[PDB]
């Protein structure tokens, strides 16, 4: 993940 | 007076099969849960103990579908002496029939007894990456059985006290009045609006946290939203439309109670602010004494605001004689500010007497037409 | 004898009660303070409320009888009023005497009611008075 | 609605008097039981019926008092077609 | 008169007793957040500057239990004066005794001095990957400590002025008004409304935020939500029903108190607007300068309006008496216009002459009736 | 009468310095609006362009320092004549010095000229990795320079009509109203409630936006809240409190922008529903014809309903005197459902004569009022 949005949506 | 006999009776037998209506109603719903919630973890459901829990559940819808007909049949006969009628015929219109067909159907989605499965294919939230798991059939008829408690609002209906004692019916006859459901929902608001706000709000905050957990659990490898805390902290922030979004079903189902419960919360919020808005307001009576002790307090303090008016001008007066520019002129600034303070109370006293003649308005008007008498 | 703060403050709701400054509360002076707090008191119960602390019967409150229903008024339950009441709607016939018939009634919403009729019944008059139902209720 | 008022505020003040009727009737029940107890000479009896007593007058109170506050808004509500009913008579 | 005496001066002990148990059962809380926050890095709960600082909270505890428990003995024998009881036994109800012992339960629960941990096992948001740390025992001793708070609601009803006044006691005797604590509530909230809401939501964000940051402190490594101005932030999006979702707590503790800011604070906005639209609404003293006003506008718009209705008309007859054909049809237009605005502001005219004759109506009716007599 | 030309001398000077306040305080402002994007892009804040473009606001700040000194001593001359003092020292006090110099200090915050640079370190959101920038000082005294909006509340109120009007002036004198910014704003909120709730929206809408896009840019590098269409986008959302949580600020400017626009967003929407519904309500004249047409409507319903029960009531016998069993037990069906049919429109007639009664009862009093004379 790029930004930080995305390593915390796919982590949830 | 033939016919009061016969209505009487009639509707004891109606109230008494609603009462059992509810009772296997509801145990099939409770039998239900328990079963559900074994099923996963405890036994398998191609056990022996899924296969005897699921003929009790099989049992009593056949028991309760017997009490719904009955019900039903007993509405007839009560039609056929109200409408003074021979044959049941004329009471079967294609309304009745079709919510004796709705109830029948409603009352008999239930766990039927075998093992029986399907594929169930989720795309999970967030990720949107593909799941698929052979969910049990049994899942697709378990949460359609809590539409049974529409037999509560008929056993409240039944059960209430005006709804069969004669002063009651004499009363409302005088004023056109129909005892019809809607007229219990009614004055249940205003006996007890909180109680029935609060009431509904808690069984549709485990209802709904129940069925969410119920459904998530097939898509869910880490006890997220298939935890009941995590489906009743998820099913919490939608009926206060916080919505913080870290926790989302995966399913269809979970996502159509979270918009049901969004529908439903975003209306009781409302509904609870006006109870609270209306109850934290003083009676009429209530009122009168605020308004009589402010009445007091006002003139106290007009009594000591004029009294500074008049200390302040004088100590002006002794200062100025005294040859003293700067005190003189200290007790002049003390002087208007004594002067725009007895004013401001004299305007709120003003306001208060204002206040006090609009709400002995109308029964001023009495007291002068008693007079005239 | 009271402190010199509580005297002053009963003092004040005397006067708050009369407006003349006779030291008497006139039946006119309740009446229009009732009338100002937004009831409607008629003449005969006025006067049937002013004579239940009248000791003296002048027809008139002066400090000390004020004072008494000052003390009986400051607790947050009277006993005497609820008792009053409760001897009000056992009274249907509004006569000011309960009779057994009454007593009997009232308790099936024989052998014990009859009982509470013989040892209420202090003066032996074949009936049930307001001193007789206080005696009993104390 | 403003007839289903007029109903609900009848059908409320016949219930407040059933409910008068009642606690009236335990207030002097534990009056009386109190005193039979405390001519036997039982201060344990006595006792707990002057607490069923004290709590019977309590509850005599509260019910006269919504009572009194039905009574209230019944006559709030009914005012401006008294006041027809008086200038109807004046004419 | 005997009686009098008696319960003026059992009434100044309570009073009292009230305003000392809020003494200590405020500093204990007071205490209790400065030893939370320096126990964390200033020392260790090991040391002798926690075994000191624990100490005060339990010294606190003893004296506010014995205040608590002497106020309710004053109470007792307030009681007997007022009922005539002799016998402290005919007071002690399963009513009294309950909440005497709910108040000492809920005053007694502290911090113990000593060293004992417990195993806090919680599962981080947004990934829901367990962390297990060694949290001490006195975090879930601190956090109830703020139930001691309910002592403000006593304080502030014994020492209202109206619960002890005889003037007000006469004049509440008289409409059958009860001073309790629910009394003071809805004066409160009638005198100044914006206060109470204001002190409120203030106050309970300084203490949800600090009880955030106390829970949310040994489950963050990040200092996301351990951190005061990002446990301010949680609690006020949470408060406004915004809900970003970018900062939840990860314990069950952070979870309680940010359902429990939503709940208040869905009621709290709710009740606010109403205060702010009441105070934004003209009083009906200045709604009648207002609409004198707008009659003398309306007056003089209508002269104006009807005058250019005049001026078009003959200007195009001016025109029309002059054979020209474009000047006549561009003063019709304008004429027609004219006629039109001359309508709107006659309409607008009248429905402003409605409202003031719809308030002014039945002070006419007094007026009327006075003439009668 | 000499004092009347002398306070209507001081109430034109002081409505000039109010107006010539608002130029030059807004210009100040729209020159930092200027300078404040344009630094960041065309030229650097060393540059020629910014020591010229921040010496116009130095310049207007100190031109409009001179009115607001000049409006002050205005207000001074004119408290000396209403008050008939002969000395300005009588005209000092606390109150008044203190909001002189809150007027001073909230007029003097602009970006001096100058390059001033600070260090900005700044947490990033939904990663809380720390962000370092040399930020100019030019940033936190840009944005108090939106304080200087008050000066468009006096001149509101200096410029209102009824501030001033001698047919107003006296007209309040007799209901004893007070002519302040308050019942200026009372009186906006009922002729034009839905402009001044639409007009402070937009308005707030534009300033929050920039205020976010300014503060979040230097801790932005992917253009996402840095931008004035991704700021106007995350502030629309937490006016309307949705909260999507996509985009929040990583600054604490930031966040307390969103915070504000939180609060006003709470109760201006709560506001404004309040005003759409009010405007969907029929008026008192309105509502007179819709219930004489529904009167009319309810009529001719109560003639074809009736009509259609004497209908089927005959057609039941004529099929009954011919002896066709399913034929009369149809016609019976539709006879039942007529007479219900009946009666549910004879009952909504019923209903809508007493509503025609209760709004016309008061009027029904004056009428027999007038008899009585
Ligand atoms: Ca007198
Ligand atoms: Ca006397
Ligand atoms: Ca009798
Ligand atoms: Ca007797
Ligand atoms: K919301
Ligand atoms: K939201």
């Amino acid at each position: 993940p790029e930004t930080a949005l995305c390593a915390r949506r796919c982590q949830q | 007076l033939g016919a009061l006999r016969r209505r009487r009776a009639l509707f004891e037998k109606r109230k008494r099969l609603s009462d059992y209506a509810l009772i296997f109603g509801m145990f099939g719903i409770v039998v239900m849960v328990i079963e559900t919630e074994l099923s996963w973890g405890a036994y398998d459901k191609a056990s022996l103990y899924s296969l005897a829990l699921k003929c009790l559940i099989s049992l009593s819808t056949i028991i309760l579908l017997g009490l719904i007909i009955v019900y039903h049949a007993r509405e007839i006969q009560l039609f056929m002496v109200d409408n003074g009628a021979d044959d049941w015929r004329i009471a079967m219109t294609y309304e009745r029939i079709f919510f004796i067909c709705l109830e029948i159907l409603v009352c008999a989605i239930h766990p039927i007894p075998g093992n029986y499965t399907f594929t169930w294919t989720a795309r999970l939230a967030f990720s949107y990456a593909p799941s698929t798991t052979t969910a049990d059939v049994d899942i697709i008829l378990s949460i359609p059985m809590f539409l049974r408690l529409y037999l509560i609002a008929r056993v409240m209906l039944l059960h209430s006290k005006l709804f069969t004692d004669a002063s009651s019916r004499s009363i409302g006859a005088l004023n056109k009045i129909n005892f019809n459901t809607r007229f219990v929902m009614k004055t249940l608001m205003t006996i007890c609006p909180g109680t029935v706000l609060l009431v509904f709000s808690i069984s549709l905050w485990i209802i709904a946290a129940w069925t969410v957990r119920a459904c998530e659990r097939y898509h869910d490898q880490q006890d997220v939203t298939s935890n009941f805390l995590g489906a009743m902290w998820l099913i919490s922030i939608t009926f206060l439309s916080i919505g913080y979004g870290d926790m989302v079903p995966n399913t269809y189902c979970g996502k159509g109670v979270c918009l049901l419960t969004g529908i439903m919360g975003a209306g009781c919020t409302a509904l609870v602010v006006a109870v609270v808005a209306r109850k934290l307001e003083l009676t009429k009576a209530e009122k009168h004494v605020h308004n009589f002790m402010m009445d007091i307090q006002y003139t106290k303090e007009m009594k000591e605001s004029a009294a500074r008016v008049l200390q302040e001008a004088w100590m002006f007066y002794k200062h100025t004689r005294r040859k003293e520019s700067h005190a003189a002129r200290r007790h002049q600034r003390k002087l208007l500010a004594a002067i725009n303070a007895f004013r401001q109370v004299r305007l709120k006293h003003r306001k208060l007497r204002e206040q006090v003649n609009s709400m002995v308005d109308i029964s001023k008007m009495h007291m002068i037409l008693y007079d005239l008498q | 004898q009271l402190t010199e703060e509580q005297i002053a403050e009963f003092k004040e709701a005397f006067s708050l009660f009369d407006k003349d400054g006779d030291g008497t509360i006139t039946t006119k002076e309740l009446g229009t303070v009732m009338r100002s707090l937004g009831q409607n008191p008629t003449e005969a119960e006025l006067q049937d409320m002013i004579n239940e602390v009248d000791a003296d019967g002048n027809g008139t409150i002066d400090f000390p009888e004020f004072l008494t229903m000052m003390a009986r008024k400051m607790k947050d339950t009277d006993s005497e009023e609820e008792i009053r009441e409760a001897f009000r709607v056992f009274d249907k016939d509004g006569n000011g005497y309960i009779s057994a018939a009454e007593l009997r009634h009232v308790m099936t919403n024989d052998e014990e009611v009859d009982e509470m009729i013989r040892e209420a019944d202090i003066d032996g008059d074949g009936q049930v008075n307001y001193e007789e139902f206080v005696q009993m209720m104390t």
